[PDB]
DNA sequence: CTAATAAACTAAAAACTATTATTAT
DNA sequence: TAATAATAGTTTTTAGTTTATTGGG
């Protein structure tokens, strides 16, 4: 009541005001979007349109009071009740607001933008630019004056109901006024307790009914069907445009094509008639537009970006967008090729040459989507200022990240340039490299060293682009310095501010709700973190849906961080819900079976898999401390952590945790069998360590001291299964093999020239390298042998 | 429903879950532009393709969640297909005497009948 | 050869608002 | 099914001690 009397009062009032006062009043009164009652909503619209219609021209401030209505009204397009945006499409799709041009329309459509509606503004442009075409004469005609033959089109109704398919087998009325009220021979408290049962059947009434509402509401048609024999060709524009907009309100991508593919036609259409300094203005405005659209957008729905990109593409007019921009919408919303393809043509279209910006986007986008040859490809041209990045390209093509960051950090602290100065297009190109090779990097070093505040001295580390694309990889280095077992509650108190600034905060949970939820498990917000979580994997399922079938590789990053979110929502789903201090129940003992789940082996990079066993370790660190369990948590540890190591090799990331691995052998005295295992991983990984190099490498390192003296236990003194011993038998042969290979290519190596304790091993292990390499040749087959006969018993 | 479906997927195991996923399984539904529409206007009218929108709309229609999707799409579907085969009985093409959307209608035959 | 006692002191109860459950249907 | 009638919460006296203050004998 009060605050529906409050908007009348400024409604009646506001038309005899100074717009200082205006100005004053309409902060106070904006917010109240959102607001549970929809009726004071629609009341705020209507004083929001009659503003927006008195205000057009002047004075700044006035003009500023038309933009913040501009943009409620805008960001008020969308509405719980229905009601509400029929009634805001109609005022909007009026010929003041929007004329009836169909080129005004779509200047009108590229004036209006919010960050926040981007998900539908397609949607919504669609409606507006469909529904409009009803006056045309021949929109209620049939498209096709002719039938296609003789018959009888009558027509056919369709059903509607709430059930479904597969659920059975088998005043004159003075007469009601004269005797409603006779109660004179009736008792009082019967009428009562009458009335009180009346009301409680009205209650278990209401209940069966809101039963019945649970399901969907019930589905409409829109488009009258005829029924014959024979198709009726002659129906109206309607019959198809109705349908059309209502899918398009349903589903985005439709959406998308249909968008593209009616600019293109209209443009089209349009050129044919109109002058080119005309066309060409308006082309110049459209693009300033659609870099406006990208620069305020924050939530990066694929359709839209990839719509606006595609729909320049199909113009050689519109292959003028910023570059840059481009990349990295196209590398946010992982719509990539396709804005490759934009820069490709831009770069043809447009023919000493400043490409180098275009050249550098595409190879980041690139380097984004995994491959190398194009990266290569294109530094091999002069246009390649800096050779080095081509050689620290070509030389982590080979996932030695290590070089590559040296590399980088040489280049960037590399001040002088004899051949010129790089641009800083470059320069963000070797510092992001340098980051995405650190995020290989697994470790909380390389992270660090991302967050050592970049020059410039670089909320306040947010908002300029460039620190945008930090963010994330500033707040995954925090997170896994902090959840290793560290506290320094900077990122708490960063995210915390980050709370104020609603932009920040709102890419942060629309983005990155996950580490949200992680972070309040830190501290122990379980429902902070459940609401995150249910927050980011509803939005995600929700990009699912709007990704195209076409790119399989985005769908399995997609995948692979569902996984894990629904790996750390199930930990969150079972905390001590059933009472677990000393109730040993078998969830613990089997929660670490199946290895843990599936670790995605053999792909999945590495991001995927360190993410995995820190959250998994942090988990299982958290029940015993809130809980011989103690053996059996580091038994599921260093089983994670040896599928880790192994597939990790597989992944041939050959800079590998290498301290990790010396650590792994350092307390892998807890049993036998896990030194074994530790000794076996990584004498496996020396055998792949053979490279180019690889001669003289494994020389210099013969499994360090000959498979380390593993000549203790074999098998555990063949206690375990011989196929164990075969395997050492395997890789004793192996080793044997790869070093006399070595030697008979290369018989005058250093390291044989050398006088050490890998000469006197070699020839205990054989004079003549003949005879070494007859002796070694021997044990090979030897060893291969005993691997063989322990084979056959299974 | 469909959350219960994700979470359990994610907890089978990643490339066990890549079994969702060879000739490439796309190229395109036709060589040249065989089908298209003039929406009408009050000023001059420009022309539209069906053909973008035929593939997605028919598995969008064939099989999704939210029954008023499926039957707008249905019935968006049904006024396309008498639209384009009235188109085809109109001014027929060349090539094979007359294939309109043959190949077109080799593609929307089984997606008809198995609707 | 041993005091009412004036003042100080806390206690206790009434007066005046004083909104706040509280039935009817 | 949705009202109004009891109705506590601050001042403010006032009795109820208490005292610390003399000369009594």
């Amino acid at each position: 009541e009060r605050q529906k009397v409050c908007l009348d009062i400024i409604y009646k009032m506001m038309p005899k005001l100074k717009p200082v006062e205006l100005r004053e009043l309409l902060n106070p009164v904006v917010e109240f979007v959102s607001h549970p009652s929809t009726t004071c909503r629609e009341q705020m619209y209507n004083i929001l349109m009659w503003i927006h219609d008195n205000y057009r021209d002047t004075d700044n401030d006035s003009q500023e009071i038309f933009k913040l209505a501009k943009d409620v009204l805008i960001q008020g397009l969308i509405d719980e009740n229905p009601g509400l945006q029929l009634i805001i499409r109609n005022f909007w799709s009026h010929e003041t607001r929007l004329p009836s041009n169909t080129l005004d329309r779509l200047l009108a459509l590229n004036s209006l933008y919010s960050p926040k509606i981007e998900v539908h503004f397609l949607s919504l442009a669609t409606n507006f630019l469909l529904e409009m075409t009803s006056m045309s004469p021949d929109y209620p005609n049939p498209m096709f004056e002719h039938p296609l033959s003789e018959c009888e089109f009558q027509e056919y109704t369709i059903d509607s109901d709430w059930r479904f398919r597969s659920t059975v087998l088998t005043g004159r009325t003075d007469l009601l006024r004269l005797r409603r009220r006779f109660m004179r021979d009736q008792e009082k408290l019967s009428l009562m307790y009458a009335r009180k049962g009346v009301a409680e059947q009205k209650r278990e009434k209401e209940i069966k009914s809101e039963l019945k509402m649970k399901q969907d509401a019930q589905v409409v048609l829109y488009r009258s069907y005829r029924h014959g024999d024979l198709p009726d060709i002659q129906i109206k524009h309607s019959s198809l445009i109705t349908p059309l907009q209502a899918v398009a309100q349903r589903d985005p991508i439709i959406a998308k094509q249909l968008f593209s593919s009616l600019f293109s036609g209209i443009l089209k259409e349009m050129d044919k008639f109109k002058t080119l300094s005309e066309k060409n203005n308006i082309t110049q405005k459209l693009l300033q537009d659609f870099n406006r659209f990208l620069n305020t957008t924050f939530s990066f729905f694929p359709p839209f970006v990839s719509c606006i990109q595609d729909i320049s593409c199909q113009h050689a007019a519109l292959l003028s967008l910023d570059p840059a921009a481009v990349s990295a919408g196209c590398l946010a919303s992982l719509q990539q090729p396709v804005g490759i393809r934009l820069l490709e043509e831009a770069l043809l279209r447009l023919l000493l040459p400043p490409d180098v910006l275009r050249w550098v986007e595409l190879a980041k986008l690139y380097r984004s989507i995994g491959e190398y040859d194009v990266l290569r490809g294109i530094f091999t041209s002069e246009i390649g200022t800096k050779q080095i990045t081509q050689s620290a390209l070509l030389a982590e093509a080979r996932s030695d990240y290590s070089e590559a960051a040296k590399q980088y950090d040489e280049a960037l602290n590399k001040q002088d340039w004899v051949d010129g100065e790089p641009t800083e297009a470059e320069k963000d190109f070797w510092e992001l490299a340098s980051l995405d090779c650190y995020n290989h990097l697994a470790e909380w070093k390389s992270l660090e060293y991302c967050s050592t505040a970049s020059i410039d001295s670089e909320k306040i580390w947010s908002e300029p682009f460039y620190q945008e694309t930090y963010l994330p990889y500033m707040i995954r280095s925090k997170l896994k310095l902090l959840l290793q077992g560290e506290a320094d509650q900077s990122l708490l108190t960063f995210i915390d501010k980050a709370m104020h600034g609603e932009l920040q905060k709102a890419i942060l949970e629309l983005h990155y709700s996950q580490e949200l939820s992680l972070l309040y498990l830190l501290q122990d917000d379980v429902d902070r973190a459940k609401y995150y979580i249910q927050n980011g994997i509803q939005s995600f399922m929700q990009n699912y849906s709007s990704i195209d079938v076409l790119l399989h590789q985005s769908r399995l990053t997609k995948l692979q961080s569902v996984q894990a979110l629904t790996e750390i929502q199930e930990f969150i789903s079972f905390i001590s819900k059933q009472g677990n201090l000393s109730s040993q129940v078998p969830l613990k003992r089997l929660l670490n079976t199946w290895t843990n789940r599936y670790p995605d082996a053999k792909m999945d990079p590495m991001n995927i898999w360190d993410d995995i066993i820190t959250n998994r370790c942090f988990f299982l660190s958290k029940i015993e401390e809130k809980l011989d369990i103690s053996s059996l948590i580091r038994s599921c540890k260093f089983s994670m952590k040896m599928k880790m190591i192994d597939s990790a090799r597989k992944q041939n990331n050959f800079s590998l945790a290498m301290k990790l691995l010396k650590e792994l052998h350092k307390e892998s005295k807890t049993r036998d069998d896990w030194l074994v295992s530790w000794v076996q991983s990584y004498c496996r990984l020396s055998h792949c360590r053979s490279r180019s190099q690889g001669c003289s490498e494994q020389v210099l390192t013969v499994l360090k001291t000959v498979s380390l003296l593993d000549e203790n236990n074999v098998s555990s003194y063949l206690s375990k299964n011989i196929l164990a011993f075969r395997d050492q038998n395997i890789l004793l042969g192996t080793t044997y093999r790869i070093i006399a290979n070595a030697l008979s290519s290369e018989p005058a190596c250093l390291a044989e020239i050398e006088e050490d304790k890998a000469r006197r091993i070699l020839e205990l292990s054989g004079e003549d390298s003949e005879k070494v390499i007859a002796g070694l040749y021997q044990r090979a087959f030897q060893h291969l042998s005993e691997a063989v006969q322990a084979a056959e018993e299974e | 429903i469909r959350i219960r479906v994700v979470q359990m997927l994610g907890s089978l195991g990643g490339q066990i879950n890549k079994n969702l996923l060879m000739m490439k399984s796309y190229v395109a539904w036709d060589r040249e532009k065989r089908l298209s529409f003039a929406v009408p206007f009050r000023e001059m009218k420009p022309v539209i393709f069906l053909d973008v929108f035929l593939p997605r709309v028919t598995e969008l229609a064939l099989t999704a969640s939210d029954r008023q999707t499926k039957v707008a799409a249905c019935e968006l579907l049904h006024s396309m297909v008498m639209f384009m085969l009235g188109k085809a009985t109109q001014m027929p093409e060349g090539g094979q005497g007359a294939p309109p959307m043959y190949q077109l209608y080799k593609r929307t035959f089984p997606v008809l009948l198995r609707l």
